[PDB]
């Protein structure tokens, strides 16, 4: 049994999301009924590998809200992850992927010394971040994108927002050390982490965010942002590629205009239809086919029967995970999402 | 952290609370033997069970400087003592049930959850025991109503309407007293709804009852 933790953008998808599927008192309240709403098992999931292995899987609603950090609420985010994770052990789930902000809780606010929830200790190779997987799909976007747009990213510079996050320096990495990136922008807030990052790679300049967009012909969204900015286009090169792989979107706006490109990053599509209605509320271009690269790591490790933490902490991702991972994301039926055209 | 002063003010009535609440959960559980005859002697056991834990949290207020308001606890139960009192003077059992097994058994672990992390070293040993009793106490009603479940669905749902609703009164009358010693309400709701979901889910409701009924008057 695999498991998917996630959570909502904001309190107005909440709202959306649970004025859908019935559930008209969830829909109403305010941030406070999320600050202690528990955790629930919201859909169960079937996936069927191009393998033809048939696995199984539930979503699971932490009720963790972006909002909570930016109102300081930071012992109400940490309980959400916690209180999900016990949720997870308790019904059984062998690998469940910590999404999107519940990761970065879970390191933030060294959750790894609260594991002792209620009842429950919780079992730290029960969960993985998947963010081996996304980092992957991220570089593979950006391979993908440059050849389809005729640019030759050996030539290009490639700014990577959060570079040193956990998936920001696994992409720097592999896009360095497998596909030859021509320069490296690395862009992150906390000074002695990129320095550190700059000195492993052996290359890349350090820009605050405001400088490395206009470099840039390739930004990778991969930051820690609770609410997301905005970008005027006019900032940009031309042609301009943003891989925005945020959740919640580092992109607060629609970027568009002439020679600028946006694509969804660390979003897979599988060959084949998935039943469930959570992608529909995440908001895929096919909600059926596409998923989150993280939750799609749990789906893989499951498929593999590697019941381990196999994303865990911070700036721990290597190239070989990568590859292994990668591996069996094509194997199974996944493919990155690709720009769309016309 | 000086636990004198408004400390024992605020620790006067909710020391209080939870001896009237241990007391009427022995007396909830000694009537509910009168209600369920193959099963009376168990249900002594649990009442038994409840009797020491009373006599526990007597000594935290005696640790302290502490004498309870029993007035005041008696006040903040009878909403839940009339409704336990009328459903079982009309053999309504699966009423009782859910006030006592289900309803207030969750409010013990929520509050004893929230208690023990900043009670005093005294304090914090002795709600770490009784907590794994509350645990089983609420598997009791679990296997009764789930092993009755077709049979009961209806009218727990009737009484989860009647009686929730008051989890959220006691729970913002005694919301100031309970910050003082060191409880979040919020902390309280969230512990209370997950006791509270996963016995629902136990007895045998979805996820979709669960979201209805555990946030019912809320
Ligand atoms: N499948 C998918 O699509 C996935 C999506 N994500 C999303 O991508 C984001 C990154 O994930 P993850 O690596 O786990 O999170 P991390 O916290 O590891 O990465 C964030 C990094 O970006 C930098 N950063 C954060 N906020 C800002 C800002 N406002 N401006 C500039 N730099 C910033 C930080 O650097 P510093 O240390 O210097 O502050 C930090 O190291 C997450 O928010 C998540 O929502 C994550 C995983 C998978
Ligand atoms: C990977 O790290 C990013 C993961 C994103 C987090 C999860 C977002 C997708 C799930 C949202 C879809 C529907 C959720 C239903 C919520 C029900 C509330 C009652
Ligand atoms: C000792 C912790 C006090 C917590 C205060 C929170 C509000 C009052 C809760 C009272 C609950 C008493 C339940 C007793 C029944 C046990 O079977
Ligand atoms: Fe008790
Ligand atoms: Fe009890």
């Amino acid at each position: 049994m695999f498991g998917l933790i996630g959570h909502l953008t904001s309190l107005e998808q909440a709202r959306d999301v649970s004025r859908r599927m019935g559930y008209d008192e969830y829909a109403d309240q305010g941030l406070e009924f999320w600050s202690s709403a528990p955790p629930q098992i919201v859909d169960e999931i079937t996936v069927t590998s191009a393998t033809g292995k048939v696995i199984h899987g539930r979503y699971i609603e932490s009720c963790f809200l972006p909002e909570m950090l930016a109102a300081r609420r930071f012992k109400t985010a940490t309980r959400k992850v916690l209180n999900a994770m016990s949720h997870a052990q308790k019904h059984g789930i062998d690998i469940s992927a910590l999404g999107g902000f519940t990761s970065i809780i879970f390191e933030n606010f060294d959750l790894a010394s609260l594991r002792q929830v209620r009842d429950t200790t919780l079992e730290f190779e029960r969960f993985t971040t998947g963010n081996t997987h996304t980092a992957y799909v991220i570089c593979r976007q950006v391979e993908a994108a440059a050849k389809t747009l005729g640019i030759d990213i050996t030539q290009a510079t490639v700014a990577v927002v959060g570079a040193t996050g956990d998936i920001g320096s696994a992409v720097c990495r592999w896009l360095d050390l497998k596909l030859g990136v021509g320069d490296l922008i690395l862009t992150a807030r906390n000074q002695e982490r990129l320095d550190n990052l700059q000195a492993e790679l052996g290359r890349g300049k350090i820009l605050p965010l405001e400088a490395a967009l206009p470099e840039a012909d390739f930004i990778v969204w991969v930051a820690s942002m609770p609410q997301g900015v905005v970008i005027d286009p006019a900032t940009l090169k031309q042609p301009c590629v943003l891989i925005d792989g945020g959740y919640p979107k580092n992109l607060g706006s629609k970027v568009q205009g002439e020679g600028i490109y946006v694509l969804n990053g660390g979003v897979v599509e599988h060959c084949f239809d998935i039943d469930w209605q959570i992608m529909s509320a995440a908001e895929m271009a096919r909600p059926e086919r596409q998923m989150f690269a993280c939750f799609a790591e749990a789906m893989l490790l499951e498929f593999e029967g590697w019941h381990t933490n196999f994303s865990w902490g911070r700036n721990q991702i290597t190239i070989e995970k990568m590859e292994a991972i990668g591996e069996a994301s094509v194997r199974h039926g996944f493919q990155p999402l690709a720009l769309a055209i016309e | 952290d000086f636990q004198s002063e408004s400390y024992k003010d605020a620790y006067s009535r909710i020391n209080a609370i939870v001896i009237e609440g241990e007391q009427e959960a022995f007396d909830n559980y000694n009537r509910l033997a009168e209600m369920l005859p193959d099963q009376r002697d168990e249900l002594h056991k649990l009442a038994k069970m409840e009797q020491r834990h009373m006599k526990g949290f007597m000594a935290c207020g005696k640790n302290l400087s502490v004498t309870p308001d029993m007035g005041f606890a008696q006040k903040f139960f009878e909403r839940l003592h009339e409704n336990f009192k009328a459903a079982a003077a009309e053999g309504k059992v699966v009423t009782c049930l859910l006030i006592q097994s289900l309803i207030i058994e969750c409010f013990a672990i929520a509050a004893y959850n929230i208690y023990i992390p900043v009670a005093d070293a005294f304090a914090r040993k002795i709600t770490e025991g009784v907590v794994r009793d509350e645990y089983l106490h609420r598997n009791f009603g679990e296997e009764w109503l789930k092993a009755n479940f077709d049979a009961s669905k209806a009218e727990l749902e009737e009484a989860n309407r009647q009686n929730l609703p008051l989890v959220w009164l006691m729970l913002n009358e005694v919301a100031d007293d309970a910050r003082e010693l060191g409880m979040e309400r919020e902390s309280l709701v969230e512990d209370f709804m997950i006791a509270y979901g996963e016995a629902l889910e136990n007895i045998g409701f979805t996820t979709r009852e669960i979201m209805r009924m555990s946030a019912y008057g809320l």
